[PDB]
């Protein structure tokens, strides 16, 4: 369940970069086949990737150290 | 031929997937808003009433 | 033709202690506001309980008075003493005391056990008293009784709310099933007093009500 | 003439009648104007619009 | 429209309706009070608020 | 009949030419929803040429928005009649008045705001007492046209179709009077030959309701199927 | 300790409606049981009205039947209240044979052995032809609420509106009684307004099985 992304904007500020951000990861766990990092409650993968912003433990530095990661790998 | 198992798959659809609402001379940027849908026995879109 | 829809409650999503959230669902077309308010008006205002009726004090035999080393007045005591919640055994009416001296505040505590009297919540704050020779005393009486019956329709004449339940409330929203068109959903939300769990006093609601239909089903 | 024919009528002289609400079976306070309006269907229906 | 009308409805007082200057533990009584009749919806009561 | 009228009803209902107005009074001989068979008085009548009046009611036939004209009779049989006179109510009248809607109990409260802002609520009594229950007549047009590559055909051959398609059918291919169709079903099967491709008409998605009758039109120089 | 309820009179003001009494009652359950059982009696009580009508001649229930003034459509809103009580059945099949110039009435109907006609005045409609007679099967099946002709599931059979309902007007007043040397007791007076298909103590005791059953979910 998800009613407003206020605590997304809190941690990532520019608001524009929150729906590359988090359309980017949604797109590695739906069609990326990875699985999510915080238990999800049937949802679509939209509201886990803004859930997960809102936790603390994903935005673009992230993604950059995974996908450089696996680039290694 | 509406069978009885698609409602459960629109159910699994719908739930967290916006829709755009759009009154038809739209003046300014709140013309055009978005929801999500809550699915209606009826023929009629309801609206908030404050939005 | 008979067969209705019987439900059974599927969750309790409950607050702390004194909170519950009692869902019902599903109801047929239009029960929602036939139990919604049954159980409203029997829970609101005819359950059974016992709480403070009226107050003697030592020195004031007056309603708007005044007293030193209790900066709350005689006013705003009785504020306490309404939301004081006792729980009694089986004795219809029995008096207390709050006979203390000192500095600080005195809780529900300070009152003595005294057999059938029980405080189920000791940490109500009744009153302060700021002087080192500033002393309480009062004759508080607890009775038993059946509603909210104020101090008007009635020492000093203070509100008894004798029902165990604060606030109730019902909002009926709609609930699918399979293949029927819209049912009830009633959600019960109430916040009691703490002298019974919120459970149990819907299972109170359902007890009286079940038994004034007894003569007919 | 509404007065007298509504005095002719065993009806209260303002045209307003207590009412109790359905769902919770109490008393309206302030009593509320009722009465029969001639009203019509267009045919602006829902099923032609969808 | 309408909801500014019911709240101008709720928020308001008459000088002499049931319930005038007794004192309230808190808004839940009030709603406790409104709901069974005991009260009005609109006259003065001093209250403990927090 | 409207309960708060003006007057000007009957002016209407009388002078737009909806219902069929007595042009001679007398004594009604004979009722029926068909016809109205009105025998005459002596003074308004001819020598040559005398009868009586016999009025042709319209029944159940389209109108151009797609209503239901009808005209209902509105007198008994044996019932002395004036010339001027209605004898049959036509669609939004009654006993010869102008009654366009229905007249219902109204409140005027603020009822937990559905009508926020101009809506209306009705309880299911007007719904079951079958009062704003309007008819509504649609005209389905299925032509038969001559173009390249081969005529069409309304025959019930029809392939990718099962005995659902056929089951409302007779074997010339139209739907029988008053078999109730709903959205999908076939009307009029016609097929377009390309081995052949299904052109038929189909009722369009979302109606019910119930043929209620069939027209047949044919060109001067095709031989006619046995329905027509 | 509250006190209980009884039915204390059933006073039979007219053959359609009447007026039942609930009393004594503790003070606040007046106006519980009595929007209570107003709710459920509107709501949910079995009825017996028509639901297939099945005329001879007539194809479909748009078209005129030859030598009746009325169309089918209004035979239709006719029959729709035709008030018919059965006893021992759920579905049954009536048949209306009448000939000769003159009204139609409910009393034109076959008498089976439990299926009766409450109504016997009833208009259906008027024969207006020496040598003319309607002839249908009037199909009377048990039912609950409001049934529409849409929501349910050869070409002769008419399909009409199910209106199961046999109340159609409650109203309700509380008042004091006078038991025991003890004031501030409830008379509740149920004034129900009936078609004529279901007995007062029969809806009163039918209603409170019903409410009492649905409180089997937490007690």
């Amino acid at each position: 369940a998800r009613v407003t992304v206020q605590d997304a904007v809190e941690k990532i500020g520019n608001r524009f970069d929150l729906v590359l951000v988090a359309a980017r990861r949604a797109r590695q766990m739906q069609v990326g086949g990875k699985d999510p990092l915080v238990p999800e409650e049937n949802d679509k993968t939209t509201v886990i990737a803004l859930r997960e912003i809102e936790e603390g433990l994903i935005n673009n530095q992230i993604l950059d150290v995974r996908e450089r990661q696996e680039q290694q790998e | 031929r509406e069978e009885a198992v698609v409602w459960d798959i629109l159910d699994e659809v719908i739930r967290e997937h916006p829709v755009l609402l759009n009154r038809a001379p739209t003046l300014h940027r709140l013309g055009i808003q978005a929801f999500e849908p809550v699915l209606i026995e009826g023929k009629a879109i309801q609206l908030h009433p404050l939005v | 033709v008979t067969e209705f829809l019987k439900p059974r409650l599927v969750d309790i999503e409950q607050v702390s202690s004194t909170h519950a959230k009692v869902t019902l669902e599903p109801l047929e077309r239009g029960f929602g506001h036939t139990l919604g308010n049954a159980l409203r008006r029997i829970l609101l205002s005819s359950m059974p309980g016992c709480a403070v009726t009226e107050v003697e004090i030592d020195g004031v035999l007056h309603e708007y008075s005044t007293k030193e080393g209790v900066q709350e007045d005689i006013l705003e005591i009785l504020l306490n003493l309404k939301g004081l919640a006792v729980r009694v055994q089986g004795k219809d009416e029995v008096i207390l005391t709050l006979n203390k001296s000192g500095i600080g505040p005195v809780t529900a505590a300070d009152i003595t056990h005294d057999g059938d009297v029980e405080i189920v919540k000791p940490q109500h704050v009744i009153c302060h008293l700021t002087d080192e020779n500033a002393s309480i005393s009062m004759r508080i009486k607890v009775q038993r009784g059946r509603g909210y019956v104020p101090a008007s329709t009635r020492r000093l004449l203070v509100d008894a709310c004798y029902s165990p339940v604060e606030r109730i409330a019902y909002n009926v929203e709609a609930a699918r099933v399979e293949q029927r068109t819209d049912l009830d959903k009633l959600v019960i939300e109430m916040e009691t007093n703490g002298t019974i769990d919120p459970e149990e006093a819907i299972r109170r609601a359902a007890t009286i009500l079940a038994e004034q239909l007894e003569a007919f089903v | 003439e509404i007065k007298e024919l509504l005095k002719l009528g065993d009806l209260p002289t303002s045209g307003q009648i207590r009412l109790y609400d359905g769902r919770t079976g109490e008393q309206f306070e302030r009593p509320v104007t009722v009465g029969y309006m001639y009203m019509l269907k267009l045919n602006h229906l829902v099923d032609d619009k969808m | 429209q309408d909801v500014v009308l019911g709240l101008y409805y709720m928020t308001r007082d008459c000088v002499n309706a049931k319930g005038e200057g007794m004192v309230l533990t808190g808004p839940k009584e009030a709603e406790r009070l409104y709901r069974s009749g005991l009260a009005s919806l609109h006259a003065r009561v001093k209250v403990r608020i927090t | 009949k409207p309960l708060v009228g003006t007057g000007m009803e009957r002016a209407v209902a009388v002078d737009s030419g909806v219902t069929a107005v007595a042009k001679r009074g007398g004594v009604v001989q004979y009722v029926d929803a068909s016809r109205i068979v009105i025998k005459v008085n002596e003074d308004e009548m001819y020598p040559g040429e005398a009868g009586i009046d016999i009025y042709n009611l319209t029944k159940y036939t389209r109108s151009n928005q797609n209503t239901c004209i009808n005209q209902m009779p509105c007198v008994s049989l044996g019932e002395p009649v004036e010339r001027g006179d209605v004898l049959a109510d036509g669609p939004s009248t009654d006993l010869g008045e102008l009654a366009l809607g229905q007249n219902m109990r109204v409140a005027f409260m603020p009822w937990n705001g559905y009508n926020f802002e101009d809506s209306i609520l009705v309880s299911e009594r007007v719904v079951q007492e079958d009062r704003f229950t309007t008819i509504h007549i649609q005209e389905l047009a299925c032509v038969s046209r001559d173009t390249k590559l081969g005529p069409e055909e309304i025959t019930a051959d029809i392939p990718n179709v099962g005995e659902a398609a056929l089951s409302k059918l007779d074997e010339s291919g139209i739907v029988y009077i008053g078999a109730e169709v709903t959205g999908g079903d076939i009307l009029v099967g016609k097929v377009t030959p390309k081995d052949v491709k299904d052109s038929s008409l189909r009722v369009p998605n979302g109606v019910s309701g119930t043929v209620i009758d069939v027209q047949v039109f044919t060109r001067d120089g095709v031989e006619k199927d046995k329905r027509a």
